[PDB]
């Protein structure tokens, strides 16, 4: 009936609700994050316990491509990886600037990844102390892995922002996916400016016979 | 690399090439092929094997 489903963990947020194509990782998701919550959930979070896991919402089978940055943003992480409501982060926008320049699309209001037909956004650790990045790494280690290895099972690339964070991706995942390793959107010296990954991963999705991203449909008018 | 206007030109030539399949002589099915273990060697894994 209803593509929502939902199991019970012992700690905040308590109740996890996911979309079917997420079923084969619970049990241990669920295992896993109950062993290590209360450590985590000590410090104050981005984004909050109750928003950890809401892109568990977002089905599988329909994409393509999984845009992946370390972990939320330090503050005002809503849950949605990239996601700034106000259009007021730094990366997002940076993100925006990029694909204004591909698609010549120059006048918008904001831009959002989790619209994107074929696109799932990500973010490899689920939360972060409050202005901290990373601090989370060593709790969310087990199941970011196991969530990342499901995510890769359905989509024929995976983009990662952050060439010091990506080091060592393939290490982390079972079998082979397209794997394209960007810089950060603040890198130094725009770097990010130059990087083409936007069209590069349409480019191999045309080798794997799907069908490229549109990224103008990120935009909000 | 992975990220370049390079790359990106690398992956087109790929892509053309892949398309037509007729190769005319051994210096273009030898491109195709460099190419396909490039990209594989760079993207870990694309959708063209060698032929």
């Amino acid at each position: 009936q209803d593509p929502m489903n939902s199991v019970t963990v012992s700690h905040a947020p308590y109740t996890i609700t996911y979309h079917d194509d997420w079923e084969p990782v619970m049990s241990q998701l669920v295992e896993f994050y109950n062993e290590v919550a209360s450590w985590l959930l000590r410090d104050e979070t981005s984004p909050i316990p109750d928003k950890f896991f809401i892109q568990l919402k977002q089905p599988l089978r329909n994409k393509r491509v999984c845009v992946c940055g370390i972990d939320p943003y330090p503050k005002d992480g809503t849950g949605v990886p990239f996601e700034s409501p106000n259009f007021t982060k730094k990366s997002i926008k940076e993100i925006a600037s990029s694909i204004s320049r591909l698609t010549g699309v120059i006048d918008y209001k904001g831009y959002n990844l989790n619209i994107i037909d074929g696109v799932i956004p990500w973010n490899y650790y689920l939360s972060c102390k409050l202005g901290e990045t990373k601090s989370h790494a060593i709790y969310w280690d087990k199941i970011s892995k196991l969530l990342l290895q499901h995510i890769t099972k359905h989509v024929s690339v995976l983009y990662c922002l952050g060439k010091t964070d990506f080091s060592n991706i393939r290490a982390k995942l079972e079998s082979g996916v397209t794997t394209i390793v960007g810089y950060h959107p603040a890198a130094r010296d725009r770097q990010f400016e130059k990087d083409r990954s936007f069209e590069i991963i349409n480019v191999l999705l045309e080798l794997d016979n799907k069908v490229p991203i549109n990224w103008a449909q990120g935009f909000i008018y | 690399a992975m990220t370049s206007s390079a790359d990106l030109t690398n992956l087109k030539e790929l892509l053309s090439l892949y398309k037509s399949l007729r190769f005319s002589d051994s210096a273009a099915i030898e491109k195709y092929n460099s190419l396909v273990e490039w990209g594989t060697s760079t993207y870990w894994k694309i959708g063209v094997q060698k032929v």
